RNA sequence: UCGAGAGGA
DNA sequence: GGAGTCCGTGGAAGCTATCAGCAGTGCTTATCGGTAGG
DNA sequence: CCTACCGATAAGCAGACGATCCTCTCGAACCACGGACTCC
């Protein structure tokens, strides 16, 4: 069944941030991906046995962060990557505001 | 005076057919359109062209047009929004997600 | 050579361990992983200092699971080497190529060419030896090595040290 | 369009209607900061009526033979007569009631008294008469000092914004205003005994039941407010029968109303349709 | 920037527990009990963990602290015992 | 999770920085060469050539491979490659952003047309904005089309002093499809009599001017030092998407069935390979431009085929190609269709029916729907005996289980399994169990217009294939039973269930904050009969009065 | 993964910095003036094999005291066997590295008694030199000023040749017996 | 799967 | 002793026949009267 | 009383947007060269 915008807007209105997040991850897309903390890109070559996590272009096997995000977001950032757009996913806060 | 007139016209349309919608709701969108400097259109170019992070605005019509301008001007989405957390698949800061909860050892030993 | 670093570690804890005997359990999980580890950023982690009074703060109980993400602020001793640092250790391995030196938890290898020209290996001697006059390098023989190069490798730092210089050699 | 423009908008932990970016839209949600569900259309008796019946029903006069309170209502009705120090407070009470009428008439110029306000005091007084079975024959346990001061002490307990500075203290006084105007209207020293017949036991319960209902009535930080408003205005538009007609018998002929008018209001929109101004 | 954090003294937030806090405190506690977390209150033959999470709120034996974030970043750590339950 | 443990930390993405791909970083990031434009067979043999598809990236036909990392179809997220473009080319999106920069920053030197010395330039640069500062810089440098060297006469007494470099005349630029041309004036009683001179402005020329643009000219025009350098708006090296972005799909066994972008990328390689040999071999000058404008078009229509007012680009058979821009365009396209709203699991839908004997918050879930939907219950001392009895009842005796999850990730489908009859059931194991009565669940009626329409409903599992509901709760949804269908979402966690029962409950949403009045009432037979009953005219005798009192569930027992 | 203490910022890729050499060009994490968990800007904590040996001995003697509190409700070769026992009680057999370091630290320790280490630290951490140079002086035995300047090349200009010899002569008198 | 068409509260 | 129909391989199509917007004023570019300073 | 310059209001002309969810069924893709093998 579709949990579109109309469906999301109602769960927002209520304030149930986790039920909406559950329908938007556990009950749907949900994908774990490794990203390089130095740049913020998905350039990491995640080997989950030999542990050669190295990001080609940065040398690091330490500043790498796995993340649970929807498979559609992963695809969207890869589509943006195909059109030369760099959506650097930054785990670290740098402006406070 | 402009927003007081704006509200007078927004209310009168709801007053025309079916009483009613509480002051707080219309005074809100009226205050949204006027706490900008002057007037704000509720269109692809009015409210959508704002101080907000690129991912919240790209969800409304100008999608690839906004995603290109995000990169072209080196924009940084603050990830403080309803929409940008929906895309990220994380518990957004909405109602229940607008506060964090931790556990306390001082309290944990206290209760046994 | 040895440094006291006041570094931290983020640990995620299962909801079932939210019982009075938790502070000690989180402290154990910290030294279970950190004490004995060897990072590139910090070198060999040898011992977690002061088990008493360790700053744990609070554990953010996560979004859809009940696990608490605790950040354990600690202080520990580290063995971080450098390309130039001179050290004195115990000779462990010895063969036609050269010899390995156990400087603390790190093994430092010296090639036949990195050591003096006027030494040479002696095959007809058990354990293997490196002679010259009355100075012999064998199974034990404590030596002084200058770390020419450092190798990061896994969670076990290695070095490619030299003993061919003034004030170097055997000790 | 409404829901997308008002997604970010939510009530914050400092009673402020901000958004994602952090800009202030409203300093207090819907100017009062009350959860819209906890509200009923209540009538302000100070604004409605002639000046003679307002002077008759509210003015308390211990220094008069006919304008005083009869000792069948108050326990100490005869020992309160001619008191200069106690009439100072009954002058203070009626002088704040005369201010309410003149201030309320400046706000609600059309005359309309029935306004949506929290805490149904109309029912609390109705419930005190049933929960305590108070009779009209026997006089009350309270005195003038117990009513006029208790009503004044209740106004301090009706908090909305938590504050210690000149701004938040005034923001708090500005936040209550209309509600504490209804409170002075409903809990006037004369009215408490003349119509309700309230004992000290039942009145002290009424003062706490009003603040308990009022403190419950405050908005919840996290209420999606903008999202809620966008839905609450976009929903009636779906069932909006009648486009450009109505009135009957004012201004005979067309006037853009309903959804066509609503498009102009949201688009903004330098187009005629019905630009008919009004001259007085 | 330097930890901000408003102390347990001088706080501009409501002393009452917000309906979202109540639901998060109950939802998580019921989830933790369901995930085998140790129970502090004396159980009265409760097969449902929310029946327990609700009973734990009555005796106030929940060891949780709510970090209520302000719009400027600064936060106030309110312990579940401090927060009153009118609602 | 995407299945399996990782020795890397997981953290909330607190912010996202946008920029442009540096062709220097793409050549280092890349894992593939992409020499062969062919998409299938080793080298006309079997399983994709090391040119297009899996040279050193994303796996294909049931194989793990993925450049020695393996992981498999569901784990391997694909790896980006690189395509070396024979001649640099513009990005379709930044067409006027390149054009306006050319019109602002003067060419021949790579320096700004105007400077701080101009009073209006100070009035324009005063805002520390990004695009609103550039908005005035675009209109200001648009005119005064000529570079300068010595200009201050009214700030320094009379004599003028140096500031800029070569004072060449900046031409006027306009659009002629993918390319832009400049018009040089001159004509003062010398060459070209009165008509101006036209020059073709190629990407290699524009790029050299953009390369010579200063770091302070970036900040003045709304560009970043390391994220959005204007030189990266022109593509020299193109990143190639992996199979998860543009899949092969697999048509039976010995057939292709490739994605639209695989055929579109091959068309870019075909256009690039012609330029690769034309530039190297005998160069016919005005024959390389006849193919360079086609590579420019291919790299352009691969990103945008919507696109400009003049070209189209069709893939024969007669229909067009689906661009990346059109792929992630609004209304059921990546953002709205898959991120801002999506299809979900643990969801039911059937024709709705009313019920006088249902509770206000209650919902009549069909017997089959509860058996088709499963909630994951964790094995605790509070259930076990309950869970073992559900497990034993299995997937067909209503209160049962479909799968049982072990200590490790191992599903035990009871419908199949050799141990379905046995199973000891250890603590902490999960039991995907059939929906039970009084289980808080989301009940939804499209379109979800207001806070209501999506409420929590006490479950009552009933016979007859129909979504039953209370009669008075017909108002929050606005629907009647003239063939209406309704949605459902069974929550999978103990927390999201409490987020429904202690937040979205039907009685919790009894009063509308829209109008401050309630949003549920007594209607139809319940209201039509209440008028006929509440009268001085009608009374009820002893026989009917005792049944009248008995029907009340909270009756005191006192006549 | 740990990666903490001195962090921020990583402004895209980065050039690496410089090689880790004995020219006091220490790691990008081991700065002369670093931070603390309390907040203060504390100077780099670098210790010699005698100082660091009595710190692990201090941390493991005070570990067993706390580990067994919860359980309720001198001489060269004897130092080798007593440490070997202490390592098995306070830590499990799995920790191979700590055992290899403690055997090395005791066999090469210049000062065995804590009384002498106080005067050594007062003699060295005073001179006005980098804590790593001090961590190498108290660790490595040196008789000649030219021997200490070549083995510790960070000195040369940093200290006078004559004044360094006065320090070196004091350590031979402060030296312990094995 | 894509595209076109058809139907529903 | 030469065919049979096969299918990879290249293949972009071309000269027709006719065109602000459910909104409104969208934003960029030519002609044009007048200011006052040398 | 002229001209180096500076703001005034018209005549062209340019690009991405329009209920939510749902369900059902039909039929795909064709002109010339170079030469491969199997199949008759
Ligand atoms: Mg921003
Ligand atoms: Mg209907
Ligand atoms: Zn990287
Ligand atoms: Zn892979
Ligand atoms: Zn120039």
């Amino acid at each position: 069944l579709r949990f579109g915008e109309m469906e999301r807007d109602c769960m927002i209105a209520h304030g149930a941030a986790s039920f909406l997040k559950e329908r938007l991850m556990e009950a749907s897309d949900a994908f774990r991906v490794h990203i390089c903390g130095i740049c913020g890109l998905m350039t990491v070559i995640a080997k989950l046995n030999h542990n050669q996590f190295e990001c080609k272009g940065c040398d690091n096997k330490i500043d790498i962060y796995q993340i649970h995000i929807p498979y559609a977001a992963k695809l969207l950032f890869q589509e943006l990557m195909a059109m030369n757009i760099t959506p650097r996913l930054y785990t670290d806060r740098s402006r406070d505001f | 005076a402009g927003r007081a007139a704006l509200y007078k016209e927004v209310y009168n349309v709801i007053a025309s057919d079916g009483s009613y919608v509480n002051y707080r709701h219309m005074a809100l969108l009226v205050d949204v359109m006027t706490t900008q400097g002057g007037l704000t259109s509720v269109t692809r170019h009015g409210f959508n062209r704002s101080n907000t992070g690129a991912l919240m605005r790209c969800s409304f019509e100008e999608t690839v047009e906004i995603l290109f301008e995000a990169g072209a001007s080196a924009e940084l989405d603050d990830c403080r929004g309803v929409s940008e957390n929906v895309i990220l698949g994380q518990m957004a800061p909405i109602g229940t997600g607008a506060f964090d909860v931790m556990i306390d050892e001082e309290s944990l030993v206290k209760y046994m | 050579m040895f440094f006291i670093k006041d570094l931290s570690l983020n640990i995620t804890l299962h909801p079932s361990f939210f019982g009075p005997r938790m502070k000690q359990y989180l402290k154990t999980k910290l030294l279970e992983e950190v004490e004995g580890s060897c990072t590139g950023k910090f070198g060999y982690i040898l011992c977690v200092l002061d088990y008493d009074n360790i700053d744990i703060q609070r554990g953010r109980i996560l979004p859809t699971d009940g696990s608490a993400e605790f950040n354990v602020k600690y202080r520990a001793v580290v063995f971080k080497p450098f390309k130039g640092e001179v050290v004195d250790g115990t000779v462990v391995s010895c063969s036609q190529h050269g010899f390995e030196v156990q400087v603390g938890p790190m093994k430092v290898f010296v090639t036949k060419h990195l050591m003096p020209q006027d030494l040479t290996f002696n095959a007809g001697s058990n354990p293997p030896s490196y002679q010259s006059s009355e100075d012999v390098i064998t199974i034990k023989s404590r030596i002084r090595v200058k770390i020419e190069g450092c190798i990061s490798q896994v969670s076990s730092i290695h070095a490619i040290g030299s003993i061919k210089e003034d004030y170097l050699g055997a000790i | 369009r409404l829901v997308k423009a008002l997604e970010d908008i939510m009530v914050h932990y400092d009673n402020t209607t901000r958004n994602s970016l952090g800009n202030v839209i409203q300093f207090i949600y819907g100017e009062d900061g009350m959860d819209a569900a906890h509200i009923e259309k209540q009538s302000l008796d100070t604004i409605g009526g002639s000046d003679a019946a307002f002077e008759k029903r509210y003015r308390v006069d211990l220094l008069n033979t006919d304008h005083t309170l009869d000792p069948s209502l108050l326990e100490s009705g005869s020992e309160i007569l001619g008191d200069l120090k106690l009439q100072v407070l009954l002058d203070e009470e009626y002088k704040q009631l005369v201010k309410d009428r003149k201030f309320l008439r400046e706000v609600f110029v059309d005359g309309e008294a029935n306004w949506p306000l929290p805490v149904n005091i109309r029912r609390i007084i109705q419930n005190a008469q049933q929960t305590f079975h108070i009779d009209h024959t026997k006089p009350s346990d309270l005195t003038i000092k117990d009513i006029v001061l208790g009503v004044k002490d209740l106004q301090e307990n009706l908090l909305v914004l938590r504050g210690k500075n000149e701004i938040i203290q005034n923001a708090q006084r500005d936040a209550v205003t209309l509600f504490c105007c209804l409170l002075r209207s409903r809990l006037a020293t004369r009215r408490v005994l003349q119509e309700y017949r309230l004992t000290k036991q039942a009145f002290d319960w009424v003062l706490s039941n009003i603040e308990a209902q009022f403190l419950r009535s405050v908005v919840h930080p996290g209420e999606m407010v903008g999202v809620l408003a966008a839905q609450s205005i976009g929903e009636p538009a779906t069932q909006m029968t009648l486009n450009t007609f109505h009135f009957a018998g004012v201004a005979s002929k067309k006037v853009t109303s309903g959804v066509p008018r609503l498009k102009e209001i949201l688009n903004v929109a330098k187009n005629m349709k019905t630009p008919s101004l009004t001259v007085y | 920037l330097k930890e901000k954090a408003i102390p347990k003294d001088q706080r501009a937030t409501t002393p009452y527990m917000t309906k979202y806090e109540r639901a998060r405190i109950l939802g998580t506690r019921a989830l933790q009990i369901s995930m085998n977390a140790p129970v502090f209150v004396d159980l009265e033959g409760e097969t449902d963990p929310l029946r327990i999470a609700m009973k734990e709120l009555a005796e106030k034996k929940i060891p949780l602290v709510i970090r209520r974030y302000l719009p400027d970043g600064s936060f106030e750590d309110w312990s579940v015992e401090e927060l009153i339950v009118d609602l | 999770v995407g299945q399996q443990y990782s020795s890397a930390p997981l953290r909330t993405v607190k912010e996202v920085q946008f920029g442009l791909f540096s062709p220097e970083e793409v050549r280092a990031i890349s894992v593939a060469k992409i020499r062969f434009p062919e998409t299938m067979d080793e080298t006309q043999t079997r399983a994709k050539i090391g040119g297009l598809n899996d040279p050193r990236l994303g796996s294909i036909d049931r194989n793990l491979k993925c450049q020695t990392c393996q992981e498999g179809m569901n784990e391997c997220p694909g790896h980006f490659g690189h395509i070396d473009l024979a001649k640099p080319v513009f990005h379709v999106g930044f067409i006027a952003k390149i054009k306006k920069v050319c019109e602002c920053v003067c060419m021949h030197c790579g320096k700004l047309l105007l400077d701080e010395h101009n009073e209006l330039m100070r009035q324009a640069l005063a805002i520390k904005d990004s695009k609103k500062r550039f908005a005035a810089i675009w209109t200001l440098c648009k005119t005064k089309m000529v570079c300068e060297t010595d200009v201050p006469s009214e700030d320094d007494p009379t004599q003028l002093v140096s500031r800029g470099g070569c004072g060449n005349t900046q031409p006027t630029i306009r659009k002629d499809g993918l390319k832009l041309v400049g018009s040089w004036k001159k004509d003062r009683a010398t060459g070209d009599a009165d008509e101006p001179e036209l020059r073709v402005l190629s990407t290699e020329e524009i790029l050299n001017i953009f390369k010579h643009i200063s770091v302070k000219d970036f900040t003045s025009l709304g560009f970043n030092e390391v994220f959005s350098r204007p030189e990266w708006m022109i593509l020299t090296c193109l990143p190639v998407p992996p199979p998860p972005v543009r899949p092969s799909i697999s048509f039976n066994e010995s057939q292709r069935g490739e994605d639209d972008l695989t055929f579109k990328l091959a068309d870019i390689l075909k256009a690039n390979i012609s330029l690769e040999t034309l530039e190297h071999n005998g160069a016919p000058h005005h024959a390389i431009e006849e193919a360079e404008s086609l590579l420019q078009f291919h790299v352009a229509t691969y990103m945008d085929n919507d696109i400009a007012g003049q070209p189209q680009a069709l893939q024969k058979s007669g229909r067009p190609v689906k661009s990346i821009r059109a792929r992630l365009k609004g209304k059921e396209g990546r953002i709205r269709g898959n991120l801002m709203g999506k299809r979900v699991d643990f969801s039911a839908r059937t024709v709705i029916s009313g019920d006088p004997n249902l509770e206000l918050d209650q919902v009549g879930v069909p017997k089959s729907i509860a058996k088709t939907l499963t909630y994951p219950e964790v094995v605790t001392p509070y259930n076990i005996d309950r869970l073992t009895q559900l497990v034993r009842n299995g997937p067909n005796e209503h209160p049962g289980a479909k799968y049982v999850i072990r200590d490790s990730g191992d599903r035990i489908d009871l419908r199949y399994s050799k141990r379905a009859g046995d199973i000891q059931l250890q603590y902490g194991w999960k039991v995907e169990r059939h929906i039970m009565d009084n289980d808080p669940v989301l009940f939804n009626r499209q379109p979800s217009l207001h806070k209501m329409s999506m409420m929590a409903h006490r479950v009552k599992v009933i016979p007859y294939s129909t979504f039953r509901l209370n009669l008075s709760v017909t108002s929050p949804y606005n629907a009647d039973f003239d063939g209406d269908e309704m949605n459902l979402h069974v929550p999978q966690s103990e927390e999201t269930r409490a987020e429904l029962s202690q937040l979205c409950a039907v009685p919790l949403q009894i009063v509308s904050p829209q109008s401050n009045k309630p949003c549920m009432g007594i209607v139809q037979d319940t209201l039509c009969g209440i008028r006929k009953l509440t009268l001085r005219d009608t009374f009820i005798e002893l026989d009917q009065v005792l049944n009248m009192l008995y029907w009340v569930p909270d009756w005191d027992g006192v006549i | 993964s740990t990666s903490t203490f001195q962090t921020r910022r990583r402004r895209l890729k980065k050039v690496e910095e410089e090689e880790n050499a004995a020219t006091l060009q220490l790691g990008q994490e081991f700065q002369l003036k670093q931070i603390n968990h309390q907040g203060e800007e504390e100077e780099l904590i670098a210790l010699n094999l005698s100082e660091a040996r009595l710190v692990i001995k201090e941390a493991l003697v005070e570990r067993r005291r706390a580990f067994k509190r919860s359980q309720k409700k001198e001489t060269r070769e004897k130092e080798l066997e007593s440490i070997d026992v202490l390592l098995e009680q306070t830590t499990g057999g799995n920790n191979k590295d700590l055992k290899n370091t403690m055997q090395y630290l005791t066999n090469f320790s210049r000062f065995r008694d804590q009384e002498t280490v106080g005067a050594v630290i007062q003699l060295l951490k005073s001179t006005g030199l980098h804590p790593f140079e001090v961590a190498q002086l108290g660790s490595l035995a040196c008789d000649t000023a030219d021997e200490a300047k070549t083995l510790i090349p960070s000195l040369n200009n940093k200290i006078s040749d004559d004044e360094l010899e006065r320090i070196l002569k004091e350590l031979s008198n402060l030296e312990t017996l094995y």
